């Protein structure tokens, strides 16, 4: 049978292994009928250049477009012809191309998967259909309140940095963009070791290894400034008014950053539409919920390279937007000094559930074996987790939050009908208690 | 022409949001 | 590990196990009152009851509950449909039965206090508000009200006149009535089958009463127009299709995955899907086409949802459907066939894997059948289509009377009768 | 519960400010000399 | 130690309801009660019929205070009838939240 700690331990684990050029391989059998087959690149955004701003999310585009083989929508119809669906997305740090698709039909799979990667038909009839859609989709994405707002918050915390930026680039770049740069920054970062492939499914790990199949592969940080700012577009048409506050956390590995995961679970999250009502738990969920102070909330973490970043993101009206400000600074500052055991139990089981129900299915378990190479290296440590979270105490958590969160210079990003907002020299007064 | 998983829609409530579906 | 179990019981509710390795273990509860239930002065109840799994039960306060849940770390999650309403509970490996009796209480137990009815009703409006941001949904529940007279017109929300109609005996009255132990199906996962089955004949045998069948939904012609402000009109068309557990019901299925575009390549334009690559070439920028279908127990509906702009509207229209009309005329590609099954081998498989995804499609079976399906059998049953049959079935949709809906502005929109 | 965290070092502080306030906001024994302290 | 006081306290409570005024104004029991959060919350759920005949009695018992007059005697509440209405509800208030403030403690 099953027992939690039990349930741990019979998983397939990590297979690994390497080529000679430097490209990885690695997998996970699930006994299975269906396979996702992927790969993922670190060659991000942080890295381009102020004039190769932008070429990352610009070849995202084209891969599928037809190639060096198989020219424009020859290729296609052979993903459709197995049915299989495509995919591919863009993050600043990681791009990623992968393929769920049956186990039978994998040897073609990697043979196609392969070929994109690195041959691609680049003709500039694709570019002028190409240079459109990104020019359409740059002032179509004002619409989305949301991924602009963000796109605030990096530019004002870390700005004068490859990181400060956009990952689509402005504007301007997109027009000017000719494929001699692409070619180039193409021939740049593609190579190994900065590729990794990764599969889980059916797939056992030699009969991929042998079709890990006879293809071929290839042949920097500096650390970056924290600035505490401010920004505010102030815009009094629209409605509601967004806000995101945060401030500048530890990288991938690193000890606190499991204490850190734990906290944002205990603070929680409301939203409109949650049947939680007023008896939840969440002091915030608690409280907001009430007035209905603000709509809706959530606590983000994201950790770079050397760095992440810490805070919420919240909607409120207007006329309400003080009043969160100040139960927000309440939750963090009564972490650091006022925390308890018991309260610390639900924050750890949440974390535990959601570690674990992230692991449901074939892609998001191959998803994850992807980043964590390129990250922690080979590490899938599904049981130490567990280990590690017991780790967590009540001095754990206070000696930890104490560091990053009193006595600090937040970065604020909001926009508008942000007016009520308070000036900056206010919040900076409001991270610190007096003990009142 | 959305069913496109599954047969029509859906409505979900419990915590975490909601969800609607094809 | 061992393979699904499933026990009916004298009661004639359907109980069903596996055992997992995964620290994972969920349960689920399907019981059969859904939308087409509500009656006319009965309407908006579910779309309240599906709300009301937060209150007081009989023997536990409305707090004690929700404090309880989170501590655990659990998870509640309730869903609807216009057939099967489904409480869905998950949780860690050990703690299931602390959750696993608060379940019971919810549905078993319930109290309905008219002090804290009242303070839920602002609620709906919230709820009703960000469902129908997409259209696309809207577009839908007018689709079903032309379709229909009887029941399966009904919503999946509550009307606004009815608001504050809500008595507290319309609910509890309606909880009795189609909740039963004929109708109730308990699922779960991770968990050995006695202690699921010890528990289950206790509580949740209750009557006999059962199941009020009195909606054929009678399909019946119509149509509905709305104009609003917006720029882009939206537009469905549809004819009868024939019920679920069908080998049309079937082949239906086949014949929307050679026309019906999923994207299966992330901004590509399907190529493949004759339908949205007939239209694109004799017309002009932006549009969208799909097939649309959906199957229920006495009845299931087939056509294709539409989306452009108010002049491309009239053509877009009257170019895809005629392209139909080629295919009832016997134009067909054995090769598509082949094809199309292929996809749909693969449409299945892939929608199964995932726990909660594999676990909605068990009962699925279970309130409908009462037994499991391998998806082997499913397979087996894919290929047995005829091509000839799927011809015919397509002759069937343009043959026969037809219904529409669009919302938008609609100053170029076809009727029905230029169709 | 009761968990007395860390305002009682808190407090403690607290409560050793004033008790030398007073002292330093008085006088009396004025308090061996310790560093100077006039006649 | 009380026996046949207690027979003597019926004579006295049962009897003393006869010597406080609220008998007199055509007041109640309950109705008297000092305001507190719970009955603050134990109001709200009563239903009307109760609800306007709790508010007539009062507004007809403060009119009579300025007039400094008394109903006359045989309309005055009678002890053998005596309307508990509040109870049933207030025991609910109360008990609910002895367990949040339990809960709470650990």
């Amino acid at each position: 049978t099953a027992t939690y700690a039990q349930a741990l331990q019979s998983v397939p684990e990590t297979q690994v292994s390497q080529l000679d050029n430097g490209l990885r391989v690695a997998s996970e059998q699930s006994s299975q009928p269906t396979c996702t087959v992927g790969v993922w690149i670190d060659a991000g955004s942080r890295y381009e250049s102020e004039k190769n701003n932008g070429a990352g999310y610009f070849v995202e585009h084209l891969a599928f477009k037809g190639t060096k083989n198989r020219p424009g929508n020859a290729l296609e119809k052979e993903v459709e012809s197995m049915g299989a669906h495509l995919n591919a997305y863009s993050t600043r740090e990681h791009t990623a191309y992968y393929i769920k698709a049956l186990s039978k039909d994998l040897p073609k799979a990697v043979e196609l998967l392969a070929d994109i990667v690195q041959n691609c038909s680049l003709e500039d009839s694709q570019i002028e259909k190409e240079r459109d859609v990104i020019l359409q989709e740059l002032q179509e994405n004002d619409t989305s309140m949301r991924d602009v707002v963000f796109n605030y918050l990096h530019a004002t915390a870390f700005q004068g940095t490859p990181l400060a930026q956009s990952v689509e680039g402005p504007s301007e770049n997109v027009r000017k963009l000719s494929r001699a740069d692409l070619t180039e920054y193409l021939s740049r970062h593609y190579k190994a070791p900065r590729m990794v492939l990764a599969a889980a499914g059916g797939l056992e790990h030699r009969q991929l290894l042998d079709l890990a199949q006879k293809h071929f592969s290839g042949l920097t940080l500096s650390p970056c400034r924290f600035t505490g700012s401010q920004i505010c577009h102030r815009e009094d048409g629209l409605p509601l008014a967004h806000v995101a506050i945060a401030v500048e956390g530890p990288g991938w590995a690193h000890p606190d950053n499991v204490a850190l995961q734990v906290a944002n679970a205990i603070i929680g999250h409301y939203d409109c539409t949650y049947g939680g009502g007023a008896h939840l738990s969440s002091p915030l969920a608690s409280i907001a919920a009430t007035n209905k102070l603000c709509q809706s909330f959530q606590t983000f973490n994201i950790c770079y390279a050397d760095t992440g970043l810490l805070g919420a993101h919240f909607v409120c009206d207007h006329m309400s937007i003080d009043d969160m400000m100040f139960v927000l600074q309440g939750q963090w500052m009564r972490l650091c000094t006022s925390a308890t055991e018991s309260e610390v139990l639900r924050g750890k089981n949440l974390l535990r559930n959601a570690l674990v129900s992230h692991l449901d299915g074939t892609t998001p378990v191959c998803e994850d074996i992807g980043r964590s190479l390129l990250t922690y290296g080979r590490r899938i440590p599904l049981a130490e987790w567990e280990s590690r979270i017991a780790e967590v105490d009540a001095r754990v958590v206070r000696e930890v939050c104490s560091k990053y969160f009193y006595d600090q210079c937040p970065a604020v990003a909001g926009f508008g009908p942000i007016e009520q907002l308070p000036d900056y020299n206010r919040i900076r007064s409001g991270m610190f208690w007096l003990r009142f | 022409g959305q069913a496109a998983g599954r047969p029509l829609v859906a409505s979900v409530s419990l915590n975490v949001p909601a969800s609607v579906r094809y | 590990p061992q393979d699904l179990e499933f026990t009916r019981l004298p009661n004639g509710l359907v109980i069903a196990s596996l055992e997992n390795y995964a620290p994972a273990s969920r349960i689920g509860l399907f019981i059969k009152a859904g939308s087409r239930y509500e009656n006319s002065n009965n309407l908006g109840t579910s779309h309240l009851l599906r709300l009301a799994s937060s209150l007081t039960t009989k023997g536990a306060s409305s707090f004690k509950i929700t404090r309880g849940i989170e501590a655990v770390g659990g998870k509640l999650s309730v869903t609807s449909t216009r057939e099967n309403m489904a409480y869905t509970v998950e949780c860690l490996r050990d703690d299931v039965d602390i959750l696993m009796e608060f379940l019971l209480n919810v549905t078993t137990a319930p109290e309905f206090r008219r002090w804290e009815v009242a303070a839920l009703q602002p609620q709906l409006r919230i709820d009703k508000a960000v469902a129908l941001q997409n259209p696309q949904a809207h577009v839908i529940e007018n689709l079903h009200a032309a379709a229909y007279r009887n029941a399966l017109a009904n919503s999946l929300y509550c009307p606004d006149y009815r608001i504050g109609k809500v008595t507290p005996v319309e609910l509890h009255d309606y909880v009795q009535n189609h909740f039963t132990s004929a109708r109730m199906a308990l699922i779960g996962l991770g968990v050995s089958h006695p202690v699921l089955k010890q528990v289950a004949e206790q509580f949740l045998n209750i009557r006999g009463g059962l199941g009020l069948s009195g909606a054929k939904a009678k399909y019946h012609g119509g149509e509905i127009r709305e104009q609003n402000g917006d720029s882009l009109v939206h537009a469905a068309l549809v004819a009868e299709s024939a019920a679920i557990g069908s080998a049309e019901a079937n082949a239906f299925s086949v014949l929307q995955h050679v026309l019906g575009a999923g994207p299966h390549v992330k901004r590509g334009s399907n190529a493949t899907s004759s339908l949205y690559q007939a239209v694109a070439k004799g017309v002009h920028q932006p549009f969208d086409v799909s097939a649309f279908n959906a199957s229920y127990s006495d009845s299931g509906l087939f056509g294709f949802y539409t989306i452009s702009q108010a002049a491309s509207a009239g053509d877009v229209i009257k170019a895809a459907y005629n392209q139909v009309k080629t295919i009832a005329q016997g134009n067909l590609s054995n090769p598509d066939v082949q094809a199309a099954k292929n996809k749909l081998k693969a449409g299945y498989l892939m929608s199964v894997e995932s726990s909660e995804g594999f676990l909605d499609e068990v009962g699925s079976q279970a309130l409908a059948a009462g037994s499991y399906t391998p998806p082997s059998t499913v397979l087996q049953q894919i290929d047995a289509v005829a091509d000839a049959d799927v011809i015919n079935a397509a002759k069937k949709f343009v043959s026969g009377r037809k219904s529409m809906a669009a919302s938008g502005n609609l100053g170029h929109t076809p009727f029905i009768d230029e169709l | 519960r009761q968990l007395a965290r860390n305002w009682v070092p808190t407090a403690s502080l607290w409560g050793a400010v004033g008790a030398v306030g007073l002292v330093w906001a008085t006088d009396w024994r004025l308090i061996l000399d310790w560093v100077p302290y006039i006649n | 130690a009380v026996s046949a006081s207690s027979r003597w306290l019926e004579g006295i409570r049962k009897w003393y309801y006869n010597a406080a005024g609220f008998n007199k104004l055509g007041l109640m029991r309950d109705d008297t009660i000092h305001e507190n959060d719970d009955v603050k919350e134990a109001i709200r759920r009563l239903p009307e019929n109760l609800y306007n005949d709790r508010v007539f009695r009062i507004k007809r018992a403060l009119d009579l205070s300025m007039r400094q007059q008394i109903l006359p005697k045989e309309q005055w509440t009678k002890y053998e009838e005596d309307k508990s209405y509040l109870e049933p509800y207030l025991k609910e208030v109360i008990r609910e939240r002895k367990e949040r403030e339990e809960w709470a403690k650990k």
